[PDB]
């Protein structure tokens, strides 16, 4: 019964920033508040405890604030190491985690680069059709994908798949895969993927017609 | 202090692990899960050996400790789909150190068997043709368990290479897809062979993508 609600989600900075993650308690958990720091594949790391108490050998450019319902974790100036996904933990009661805040490099807006796979005539034998759609290479990670099948709006049929910031240039790619039975595929005609994107100054639609 | 983890491993639907966390080098311990892309989640906890229990494991997961050998347990029973999770045992202080964690130990609820991916062309063609640039890949489907690796022309090419999280799929299979980007002129001077290696299965496929 004591909900945590970290915010932003997703905070986007740059080596050397200041940077302010905060942490709200659905009720007062007077100091009994720690920050942990997590990477991909590891075990979390305590970085503060009891609020602004820093753990042992973690760097003095993190610190903690607030108490009751309200805290916040500053980081000074931020290094490589720190980009992560950061939780806050009440621990007046059991313990319980809030929902994460990713931290990333930002960079100049990228539109996506958009492109259409229609599924191989060696698939279709094994009585499944998938459809590919992949946006390449952008930036902010925020797109959305819809799937149209002869102009009629898809939903509940396909999956996305998202990569980790890409260590040269910063950004993202996008995969999202339309799943039909051959029999479905072979009703329609017309498969197209449309995409929406802060660098596109209008969606974009790739497409194509079955068999053509 | 170290924590070593064990007893994670792949069970059917309704069957039952134990987990151990052994410690070598007062106290609260816990057991935390971290389920494929989601946040952390407490799940119990003991302090006299007082137990407590998240909502989502209460009734199934018992917490347990041997002082004689230094060793915490999980007893986990009528397992679901939704427990696969990294399993980590935490030791809070109750060192200059806080916390202690271990590594994590997987834990896979699935009913599914051992199985190599399908291989299937994305192939390029007007439709992944943009300005000079052409996007190809292989879409490695319906494998079980992870994971597969994919290189390109036998690891001769990695500009440009996106090779996807997998996603579950319904069915309990995973899949994913690799894409390149080359330039549009390449296409029919240079070969493109996805390298696809499932080692639980003993899966090593070499698929030529042909331009449409
Ligand atoms: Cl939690």
């Amino acid at each position: 019964d004591i909900q945590m609600t970290q915010s932003p989600s997703t905070l986007s900075a740059s080596v050397g920033d200041r940077v302010t993650i905060t942490c709200r308690a659905s009720q007062s958990i007077s100091s009994w508040l720690a920050w942990y720091q997590q990477k991909p594949g590891k075990a979390p790391k305590l970085l503060i405890y009891k609020a602004s108490t820093l753990e042992s050998g973690v760097p003095s450019r993190f610190s903690g604030s607030g108490s009751g319902t309200e805290f916040t974790l500053t980081i000074s100036s931020l290094q490589p190491d720190d980009f992560a996904t950061y939780y806050c933990q009440q621990y007046n009661t059991y313990w319980t985690f809030g929902q994460g805040t990713k931290v990333e490099i930002k960079r100049t807006v990228a539109a996506p680069s958009v492109f259409i796979f229609p599924p191989s005539d060696e698939q279709l034998k094994s009585g499944t059709a998938s459809v590919v759609c992949l946006l390449n290479n952008f930036y902010p990670r925020e797109a959305k994908v819809q799937w149209k099948v002869d102009n009629a709006l898809q939903s509940g049929n396909s999956q996305e798949s998202v990569t980790e910031q890409d260590s040269k240039d910063s950004t993202y790619s996008l995969s999202s895969t339309l799943t039909l039975s051959k029999a479905d595929y072979e009703k329609h005609k017309v498969y197209a993927c449309e995409v929406t994107h802060q660098g596109l100054s209008s969606p974009v639609t790739k497409s194509f017609n079955r068999g053509e | 202090v170290q924590l070593l983890e064990s007893g994670g491993g792949l069970v059917q639907p309704g069957g039952s692990l134990r987990l151990s966390c052994a410690a070598s080098g007062h106290y609260i311990m816990m057991w935390v899960r971290q389920a494929p892309g989601k946040g952390l989640e407490w799940v119990s906890g003991i302090y006299g050996g007082i137990t407590v229990y998240a909502d989502s494991v209460k009734g199934r997961f018992t917490i347990s400790r041997d002082n004689s050998k230094n060793t915490l347990y999980l007893q986990m029973n009528s397992l679901r789909a939704e427990d696969t999770a990294v399993y980590y045992c935490a030791y809070r202080r109750i060192r200059d150190e806080f916390d202690i964690w271990g590594q994590g130990t997987m834990v896979t609820v699935s009913s599914a068997s051992t199985k190599g991916p399908s291989v299937f062309p994305l192939a390029p063609s007007s439709k992944s043709t943009s300005g000079g640039t052409a996007a190809l890949g292989c879409l490695v489907k319906d494998y079980f368990p992870e994971p597969v690796t994919v290189s390109w022309n036998s690891g001769a090419l990695t500009s440009g290479v996106h090779t996807f999280p997998a996603v579950l799929q319904s069915s309990g299979l995973y899949s994913l897809s690799s894409v390149v980007t080359v330039p549009s002129s390449s296409l029919g001077t240079q070969t493109y062979i996805c390298n696809v290696n499932h080692k639980p299965s003993n899966t090593k496929v070499d698929k030529r993508v042909e331009p449409k």
